């Protein structure tokens, strides 16, 4: 897995590889590593798929929950400290590793989140096996006040980086622009923007396949019955 | 049961006048020497001292939970502290409880007071809940680092006893890692606790 | 009367009134009588034959070496507090080692006696301890009432016909603080005579070196003179 | 340890050594490995010697609470299944228990083997202990049904015998009981020094 | 949890919720339970409306093999005492693989209508139980009556519910000191049938023969002996 | 009159807690007992009005221990005083557990008036029909918390029978100009003034938190003043 | 009032005295000790033939050496008897001999007045049951009585159930300290037929020994309950 | 982490026809290190018996506590002093209450029973009752053993009658085999602590050992 | 079970809940009226501080509290009750900063006090906590001053203007008849400390009430000093 999410000047740009392993196998091609969370947070999870998927919709019911009774916009921070609180009692076993991306009244915000509960607010951060491979373009490449396009490249080059550099991770690149709908009006509504595929690396792809598929197994069916749908 | 955050040798020793204990004010971390000044005796009562040599933050636990029975006994009596010979069964009680909750106070622990009736009251109770009244009781390498340098003296002049001890932890500082510092003297005496002026204890260093 | 309700329930008065009703009947029981010398401390009472082949029912216990209660009133729920002292002294001799001062035996069965009338569904214990102790603190007395309050007393009258016992007590008070062992048994022995409606008579005598012990029947036969 | 018992036509003899030893020294040579239960039942003490004395007076405490709660007394297949339902309760905390409830009820003689593992297995011939191979090697060779009662009651002090003579967990002497409907008998407690025959070369 | 101490003493000394189980007993189907040497016998008269309802749901029950049980009170306070008395059979079989002595499961019984009249926040059992059954440990047959107070003895015939006191003075004056089998039928269907205008339409008789399971009668046997008692 | 005075947690119609009026009734009903806040300390003064002459002289305490440099003068229900008393030191030692330091009279009074309050807020508790003066010189704090629970801090308090011309006498004097020495005299003038003649036998049980001693709890010595008077 | 621990402007707990009542209400029961034994006669009341005499035993052996009559409600007499019957097998386990009979009537005694009402969860109200406690206790017979209070007392002599103060009138003068376990059983059972309502029968009669020869509490047969009442003057 | 500390030191009971002599080194002392040189060990637990605990020193002081908390229980609640038999089975079941969390001791319960007659029951941690003639426990137990087995001949000849020992001929045989377990286990020495319970009560006495 | 609508918190027969009405007669048996102005540059809050003996320690005499640093509470009731109260907001705010991690929101509070409101208006065993509270704050999120009002019944509204106490009609009356869009802080404190004054028809000095003014400037709770006060007092008395 490669998950990184940097801080540019109107927002934050997470991305994510989409590559889920059975172990040395690719279970999945597609995997989603973006979980909404709310309008204004995105977290981008590694570790373990059950574990991430479960706590980010937790999380997210948490702050629907928060939002709807209260009427309040979820604070990136706030949602860190639920996340950082949950996998700090169980004691690292919820293994996901989480990258919150958000935009509050604090601005935009990214916290890592380390499967022990250890959270940190950074401008950039990567987590998962190609975490370093990403860091690397991450930190060569992220500046303070950089603009939307500049930051989606970089993630998306972090994510990329991920993805050849590190078995654990491949596929195609997943990103979500969390930013003001108006950049120049710091008040103005939280929007995101899923960019699913944002890079799908052509030299990556199935290159070849057989068009005649060549097979020399015969079915024998034993016994065959047929029962309506309804 | 785990030693980090350590207080170093405690020998404490019965003279005409009461209990004379020396330790360092040195607690070490591992073999660090990271604090110093630090005495390893807590005033738990105006007559009754108490000390521990091993973790310093389970004897500090101790002292919590020494301190509060005190307080306890203390509102109930009207300002009356309990006895040396109380607080010393108390301790007991509450490191074997700890020992039998498997989750020990690392610290052998030397309770010395004067009981009301004047009788110098010097016991120990051992990170298992082990506890022993004696005359003299060393405690680290204390105990170790001895000999008959206070068994001879023991309820002896304040002087004797006093050279004594001093012997015993010149070895100290001679032979234990974690020996820093001076050597913090108390005298436990029916008139009171007096900790009287710490003292470097030399090894002979002529040796080289 | 409507508002002798339950122990958690205050009348108009500030009073009560269930607590009172278990005050009386601490009022009701045999006379009990505690006395407090210098250096020994006498509970002694009136045994209760409730026929007349049934054996005087125990009104003295030792509930540590030196210390014993005179219960007057429900002497089961006597025996209950009894269990409860008999706890409390065998909590501070674990914990600490020595023997509680019947001092703190009192502060506990008060505030026992209390949670009892502060919390509905409890009832208030309907006896009243007469406690002997001796020890660092001395030898000291204490009336515990239902309420959950103890009265310390030099000396002190419960249960029924104890108006005679305690102008005897009042009359003698000045006497108690020198008055030996035997003297103060005696004197114990005669405030419960002023009581009469011996066999009946049962004495727990404590000392600061003696540990408590109870006399019965004849034993108390070279008090009386 | 080595504990026997056998039910014959004329009753059950149980006969038990006298030997706790752990490791290599013999603490003692005078245990007493068979625990009164009823006036008609016993059960003998094996493997662990603390686990089988509770666990044998408790189910003693149980059947006279049985017997005085009810008119019928407990049973020896009843008393059986409690004892061992007790010790199936604690699988996982290391008891050692080896226990032949050897008594005579309504229904006649009936010998359970009881262990800490829960096994509650009824027979009419049970050794269990350290040297209960050897015990059970000499009852079998040797028993008969038709055995008078000093016959058979010889027969279990032999087997417990030989079990102490070729095991260090054996020894001390036999204690021989004959439990008949009447109720159980202390045959005698025999020194298994006196019952080695020095005649002999061989062993 | 809720303590109202439901069942408390008078003035006079009576239990006035006893007295008002027994009400509610004495409100029940009758109950007669007669013994022989080797078998014993239990007739329920039913009330229902022959046209319209199964007569399946009987009063007798099976607290196992060789406990039978019926009952005379509330449907639903019996239907707990039959499920509990079912589970201290087998509690019993698990404990001491003994059948349960009639004494002991009628104690039972007994013992659970007075914690119910002792437990706070319990309302008594409005049921009085017939346990009948065999002990093979004492050769006997017996026919215990538990009450609504909690106490329990034990009959050579008892009859519990309505018209009980007219089926008493029927066992008494017809009851023989060593019955066969079928002078015991003959003895509880007459004294049902003493204040049941109906036949086998409306009485229900099971039986338990020595070593034997509970049986019900049929209703062309049960007819016989009505017709023959008659 | 109506029926809103048997529930504690009952609101009169006139918002009322007549439950709570009556614990102040049990208070109002004791001996009065003051403390005043003086330069070297704070002096808290119980009148005893020993009912027989029998009771040990200096017994009974009504001003009590509640930690190293809190005193607490307790009016009222004396069964409620000492429960208080004990809340009180257990409080403080929960404190000390949580917090390490030694508790303050201004939160220990919040945290014991939690307890006076919760009698009459939940059901199933009687409120404290005992006032209780915490004194501390070192915290320099004289709180006292009425049977509802409402505590405040005092320059001079007193609450009892002939609490409100004790408290106008206590008006007449700027205690904090004066030591606890010179108090003494002051509040036993005050206390002898207001003393009811039917009580022939009585004692001034007073107690000072003061630098003479070094602000722990003391009964003032008999030499000082004798507390005992007939 | 309205709940059960509640004391009467007289200093009573309503709910001890109506079981108080109750026991008064129960079947009559004499306990009589003498030097040999202590020896207890009770009334069976038989409402029926059919009623199984043997099953509505009010006398309980708690164990070999102590037993136990009742009077008043047969189940809470149950559950007394059970809670001593437990309380004797654990004493012999937990201190390998037999519970003396102080012990154990100490411990029915404070199980009677634990009964509570308003709490959380306990017995809901009193025992509705007093026992005649008795035993033979280091070579001598001890007799107590418990009644629903929770009190108890030694006794020589004690009436239990309706006829309990009848019967302790008829014993003013008709108990000595000296009598022979003969003479206990003649009395307990003429002063039992004295306030019982119905002739005196070795049916309708329960009679049982702790008997200090024996060492054991037993319970009279037919044989035995015959042969006494065969010796009565009547 | 094991907690217990293995304290060594021996007790050797001799129960005879109206006495029992237990004498139990008073030492403190395990991995070569003396905590208390004297501990004493055996304990007058009423005026029937005494306890004699030889093991870890925490345990000993717990269960000593717990048995003197029981025992005046069962003085409040059955009004006498429990006997050395109903003491016996009262300690077995106290350590069997511990049979997953033993007490790591050794318990000796020497007293004269209501017939007069000497009464010792050995123990194992685990609670095992044994009611013995003679015993050893702690750290010489081994050597102590074989010196009371030539003593008496019990363990040569189990059935034979156990020798009419006199009690200052037992009180010698334990302080001489105390003395050897001395000069032999390094645990056991200082001062030995030799109770002996007789109808005269319990007595006691010190004699010094070896202390090195 | 009739006859328990008017002594428990249950429905009566016209379906009221007598007893959540009698802790609002409670609330106005505490002697002191509370009026709180909301402007968009600050939050005022004053509250008589009626000290009937001088004897007692005036600063222990208080209705204003800090459950936050940024979040006060003017609690209006019964003083047993009200400390009852600052202890259970207090205990709210942490336990929200605790999991939240950040300070409790001023709604939230208000939500989680008429949460409790709620619970003691309908577990029969709770007595309605007889505490009108107004909490105040800036509010971050928003950057905009929050000023709620919890009553007994637990019926919270968020105020541009609020009162509570004896006067609470007559003062509510005043204020909306009165409120304004205030430019300034200081006109903000005027016109509450006007407007309490006016309803409880008595003149006021620093003594005699307690004010807590958080601006922009000065966001964190803290009650005035009596200089501030006096200054304000007398802005209201020049017109
Ligand atoms: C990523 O860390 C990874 C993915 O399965 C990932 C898990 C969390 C989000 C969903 C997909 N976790 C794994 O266990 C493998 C090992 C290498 O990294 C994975 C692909």
């Amino acid at each position: 897995t490669t998950i990184a999410a940097a801080i540019f000047d109107g927002g934050v740009v997470l991305g994510a590889d989409t590559r889920a392993t059975a172990g040395p196998i690719v279970a999945v091609k597609d995997e989603m590593k973006l979980h909404y969370i709310s309008d204004n947070i995105w977290v981008c999870g590694a570790g373990i798929a059950a574990d991430n998927d479960n706590i980010n919709a937790v999380i997210s019911a948490k702050l629907r929950l928060f939002q709807m009774n209260t009427g309040l916009q979820p604070r990136v921070d706030q949602c860190t400290n639920i996340l950082a609180s949950r996998l700090f009692q169980y004691m690292g076993y919820i293994q996901a590793a989480l990258i919150v991306g958000g935009i509050d009244f604090q601005g935009p915000q990214v916290y890592q989140v380390a499967p022990h509960g250890s959270f940190s607010k950074q401008p950039f951060i990567a987590q998962g096996s190609g975490s370093l491979a990403a860091i690397s373009v991450l930190e060569n490449r992220w500046h303070n006040k950089m603009n939307e396009h500049d930051c989606m490249e970089m993630v998306a080059d972090a994510i990329y980086a991920g993805i050849t550099n590190d078995l654990g991770s491949g596929s195609h690149v997943n990103l979500c622009v969390i930013k003001r709908e108006n950049p120049e009006d710091k008040q103005s509504k939280v929007i995101y923007t899923f960019y699913k595929d944002y890079r799908v690396p052509h030299e990556n792809d199935r290159n070849f396949r057989l068009e005649p598929q060549i097979n020399n197994i015969d079915v024998e069916v034993i016994k065959t019955t047929e029962r309506p749908l309804t | 049961m785990q030693v980090i955050t350590a207080s170093g040798a405690i020998v404490a020793a019965k003279y005409d006048g009461g209990i004379l204990l020396a330790s360092d004010l040195s607690i070490t971390y591992g073999s660090m020497f990271r604090h110093n000044n630090v005495s390893h005796f807590v005033e738990v009562a105006p007559n009754i001292i108490i000390g521990a040599s091993g973790e310093f933050a389970d004897f500090q636990t101790l002292i919590e939970v020494i301190k509060s029975v005190i307080l306890q006994q203390q509102c109930k009596h009207n300002g009356e502290y309990l006895t040396a010979s109380e607080v010393h069964n108390y301790i007991k009680r509450y490191m074997y409880q700890c020992r039998s909750n498997m989750k020990p106070l690392s610290c052998k622990v030397i309770v010395a007071g004067i009981n009301p009736d004047g009788s110098k009251f010097l016991a120990c109770t051992d990170p298992y809940g082990a506890s022993w009244e004696s005359d003299h009781i060393g405690t680290g390498f204390g105990k170790y680092l001895q000999g008959l340098q206070i068994a001879d003296v023991v309820n002896g002049s304040f002087d004797d006893v006093k050279k004594g001890i001093t012997e015993v932890f010149r070895a100290v500082n001679a032979r234990n890692t974690t020996a820093n510092g001076k050597i913090e003297f108390i005298t436990v005496t029916p008139q009171g606790i007096n900790h009287l002026a710490p003292e470097q204890i030399d090894p002979n260093w002529e040796v080289v | 009367s409507k508002y002798d309700e339950n122990a958690t329930t205050f009348s108009p008065e500030g009073r009560i009134l269930q607590v009172e009703n278990a005050m009386k009947a601490v009022q009701q029981g045999m006379p009990t009588v505690g006395l407090k010398s210098k250096t020994h401390a006498v509970i002694a009472g009136v045994m209760h034959s409730p026929s007349e082949f049934s054996s005087h029912q125990p009104k003295i216990f030792k509930i540590d070496q030196h210390i014993g209660v005179a219960i007057s009133g429900l002497t089961a729920d006597g025996r209950g507090l009894c269990k409860f002292l008999r706890n409390e002294c065998l909590h501070h001799t674990f914990c600490f080692g020595t023997e509680i001062r019947v001092a703190d035996l009192a502060d506990t069965v008060a505030l026992q006696s209390q949670k009892k009338t502060s919390k509905v569904g409890k009832r208030p214990y309907g006896v009243g301890l007469l406690m002997i102790g001796a020890g660092v603190d001395g030898p000291r007395l204490f009336e515990t009432c239902p309420s959950g309050q103890h009265w310390e007393y030099n000396a002190q009258a419960i249960g029924r016909r104890a108006q005679a016992a305690k102008t005897y007590l009042e009359t003698n008070l000045n006497e108690f603080p020198d008055c030996t062992r035997d003297q103060l048994i005696r004197h114990a022995l005669r405030a419960l005579n002023d009581c009469k409606s011996l066999e009946a008579i049962a004495l727990g005598v404590v000392g600061i070196d003696e540990p408590f012990t109870i006399l019965e029947g004849p034993e108390l036969q070279k008090y009386i003179d | 340890t080595t504990t026997l018992s056998f039910i014959y036509n004329g009753g059950i003899v149980v006969a038990v050594d006298s030997r706790a030893t752990g490791g290599q020294f013999i603490f003692s040579q005078t245990v007493m490995k068979i625990l009164p239960l009823a006036p008609n039942m016993i059960g003998t003490m094996a493997g662990g010697a603390a686990d089988c004395q509770y666990w044998l007076r408790n189910l003693s405490r149980l059947i006279q609470l049985h017997k005085f709660r009810y008119q019928q007394p407990l049973t020896v297949a009843a008393a059986s299944k409690i004892l061992v339902n007790e010790l199936y309760r604690y699988k996982g905390y290391n008891l050692s228990i080896g226990s032949m409830i050897c008594g005579y009820d309504n229904t006649g003689p009936h010998i359970f083997y009881i262990d800490n593992h829960g096994s509650r297995i009824a027979g009419k011939r049970f050794s269990v202990g350290s040297g209960s191979t050897h015990a059970y090697g000499v009852l079998d060779t040797c028993y008969r049904e038709d055995m008078t009662k000093e016959e058979a009651c010889e027969l279990g002090r032999r087997a417990i015998y030989h079990a102490t003579y070729r095991d260090s967990g054996s020894g001390g002497r036999v204690s021989v009981v004959h439990i008949t409907q009447n109720g159980v008998e202390w045959i005698d407690k025999t020194d298994v020094f006196d019952m080695h025959d020095f005649s002999k070369t061989t062993f | 949890d809720y303590t109202r101490s439901i069942t408390r003493f008078s003035p006079d000394g009576r239990l006035f919720q006893i007295d008002h189980a027994h009400a509610a007993v004495q409100r029940g189907t009758t109950v007669v339970a007669t013994r022989s040497k080797d078998m014993i016998v239990i007739a329920v008269e039913k009330t229902a409306v022959a046209k319209l309802q199964d007569p399946h749901f009987s009063k007798i029950c099976s607290l196992d093999k060789h406990v039978m049980c019926a009952f005379a009170g509330l449907h639903a306070d019996a239907r707990r005492l039959i499920q509990s008395g079912q589970r201290q059979c087998q509690s019993h079989r698990l404990t001491y693989e003994d059948p349960i002595s009639i004494e002991n499961i009628a104690r039972y019984i007994a013992t659970l209508q007075l914690k119910n009249t002792q437990s706070g926040g319990a309302r008594p059992y409005g049921v009085s139980t017939l346990i009948c059954g065999f002990d093979d440990m004492t050769s006997q047959p017996h026919i215990y009556e538990t009450l609504p107070s909690g106490t329990y003895a034990e009959w050579k015939a008892r009859t519990i519910g309505r018209h009980d006191q007219t089926v008493m003075e029927y066992l008494e004056k017809h009851y023989k000191d060593d019955m066969t089998d079928e002078e015991a039928q003959k003895l509880a269907i007459g004294a049902l049938l003493e204040v049941v205008e109906n036949g086998s339409k409306n009485l229900e008789v099971a039986y338990m023969k020595r070593g034997g399971t509970m049986e019900i009668m049929a209703e062309e046997v049960l007819d016989a002996l009505i017709e023959s008692t008659k | 009159g109506s029926g809103y005075d048997f529930n504690p947690i009952t609101f009169s119609p006139d918002g009322r807690q007549f439950q709570v009026e009556y614990a102040t009734k049990a208070v109002e009903k004791d001996s009065l007992a003051l403390g005043v806040k003086c330069k070297d300390g704070i002096l808290l003064a119980a009148e005893k009005n020993l009912t027989s002459t029998l009771l040990t002289p200096g017994g009974n305490p009504r001003i009590f221990w509640i930690n190293d440099s809190i005193a607490c003068a307790t009016i009222g229900h004396r069964p409620d005083c000492y429960s208080i008393v004990e809340q009180s030191r257990n409080r403080a030692e929960t404190f000390t557990s949580n917090f390490g330091i030694k508790i303050t009279v201004p939160q220990l009074a919040s945290e014991v008036s939690q307890q006076f309050h919760l009698a009459h807020y939940y059901q199933a508790y009687r409120p404290f029909g005992c006032t209780v003066i915490f004194a501390s010189y070192k915290d320099d704090a004289l709180y006292a918390i009425e049977p509802s629970g409402a505590f405040y801090g005092y320059f001079a308090s007193c609450f009892g029978k002939n609490s409100n011309l004790a408290r106008a006498e206590l008006q007449k004097t700027e205690w904090k100009n004066i030591t606890v020495r010179e108090a003494v005299p002051e509040v036993a003038r005050i206390i002898k003034s207001l003393h009811e003649s039917q009580f022939k036998k009585w004692e001034i049980e007073m107690f000072w938190l003061c630098e003479e001693t070094n602000g722990r709890p003391q009964k003032v010595p008999e030499d000082v003043f004798q507390s005992r008077f007939v | 009032d309205r709940n059960v621990n509640t004391f009467s402007p007289d200093g009573r707990l309503l709910q001890v005295e109506y079981a108080i009542e109750a026991v008064k209400l129960g079947s009559s029961a004499v306990a009589i000790l003498c030097p040999e034994g202590v020896i207890f006669a009770v009334e069976k009341r038989l409402s029926s033939q059919l009623l199984i005499a043997s099953s509505v035993e009010k006398v309980y052996a708690i164990d070999d050496h102590v037993g136990v009559v009742m009077a008043g409600l047969a189940a809470d007499g149950r559950t007394m008897v059970e809670h001593m019957r437990v309380e004797a097998q654990n004493h012999r386990f937990s201190f390998d001999e037999p519970i003396g009979i102080k012990a154990v009537t100490q411990s029915v005694c404070d199980l009677a007045l634990a009964f509570g009402e308003g709490r959380r969860k306990q017995m809901s109200r009193p025992f509705g049951t007093a026992l005649l406690v008795a035993g033979i206790e280091n070579g001598k017979c001890h007799l107590f009585h418990t009644d629903p209070s929770g009190t108890y007392t030694e006794c020589r002599a004690r009436a239990i159930g309706g006829g309990s103060e009848g019967a302790e009138a008829l014993l003013r003068d008709l108990y000595k300290d000296g009598m022979t376990l003969h003479e206990a059983e003649d009395l307990a059972l003429s002063t039992l037929r004295q306030v019982i309502q119905e002739k005196l029968n070795e049916n309708n009669v329960e009679v049982a020994c702790a008997r200090v020869s024996t060492g054991k509490f037993e319970i009279y047969t037919s044989e035995q309950r015959q042969e006494i009442v065969a010796r009565l003057p009547p | 982490w094991s907690p217990y500390e293995m304290h060594g030191g021996t007790a050797i009971g001799i129960c005879g026809d109206d006495y029992v002599v237990i004498g139990a080194d008073t030492r403190l002392s395990v991995d070569y290190s003396i905590d208390s040189r004297h501990k004493a060990r055996i304990f007058k637990m009423n005026s029937n018996c005494m306890i004699s605990a030889t093991g870890f020193d925490g345990d000993i002081d717990a269960f000593i506590t717990r048995m003197r908390s029981i025992l005046l229980n069962y003085e409040n609640q059955h009004f006498h002093e429990m006997s050395v038999e109903s003491v016996a089975r009262c300690v077995s079941n106290t350590l069997y209450s511990k049979r997953f969390f033993p007490y790591y001791i050794n318990i000796l319960v020497g007293g004269i029973n209501s017939e007069g007659k000497g009464k010792l029951y050995g123990y194992d941690p685990v609670g095992t009752i044994e009611d013995l003639h003679y015993d050893s426990n702690g750290s010489g137990s081994s050597l102590a053993a074989p010196l009371l087995d030539s003593a008496f001949g019990t363990i040569h000849h189990n059935t034979r009658p156990f020798p009419a020992v006199s009690l200052q001929d037992a009180k010698n045989i334990v302080r001489d085999a105390i003395c050897s377990v001395t000069e032999r286990d390094i645990y056991t020495g200082d001062a030995l602590q030799l109770c002996v319970f007789t109808k005269d009560g319990f007595a006691q006495e010190e004699f010094p050992l070896p202390r090195h | 079970s009739s006859g328990a609508d008017r002594y428990l918190t249950v429905f009566s027969a016209e379906g009221r809940l007598w007893q959540v009405e009698y802790s609002f007669k409670a609330v106005k048996q505490a002697e002191v009226t509370a009026v709180a102005v909301k402007s968009k540059n600050a939050v005022c809050v004053a509250v008589q501080k009626k000290v009937s003996d001088k004897l007692i320690d005036p600063s222990t005499v208080t209705h204003m509290y800090r459950i936050t640093d940024n979040v006060g509470a003017c609690l209006v009731g019964l003083p047993s009750d009200v400390n009852f109260i600052v202890m259970l907001l207090r205990s709210f705010a942490n336990n929200f900063e605790y999991k939240q991690g950040f300070s409790i929101p001023v709604s939230i509070l208000a939500q989680m006090l008429s949460e409790r409101h709620q619970l003691e208006s309908q577990l029969v065993y709770v007595r309605p906590s007889a505490v009108s509270a107004i909490l105040f704050g800036l509010d971050g999120p928003s950057d905009s001053f929050a000023l709620y009002k919890i009553e007994p019944s637990g019926y919270s509204n968020g105020f541009r203007a609020v009162a509570c106490g004896v006067k609470e009609i007559e003062a509510m009356s005043a204020l909306e008849k009165k409120m304004e869009d205030f430019e300034t802080p200081e006109a903000t404190a005027e016109f509450t400390l006007s407007t309490l004054q006016t309803v409880c028809g008595v003149d006021f000095e620093a003594q005699d009430v307690e004010v807590s003014l958080l601006t922009r400037d000065n966001s964190k709770f803290s009650k005035l000093p009596n200089d501030k006060v006096n200054e304000i007092l007398h802005a209201v008395a020049e017109k």
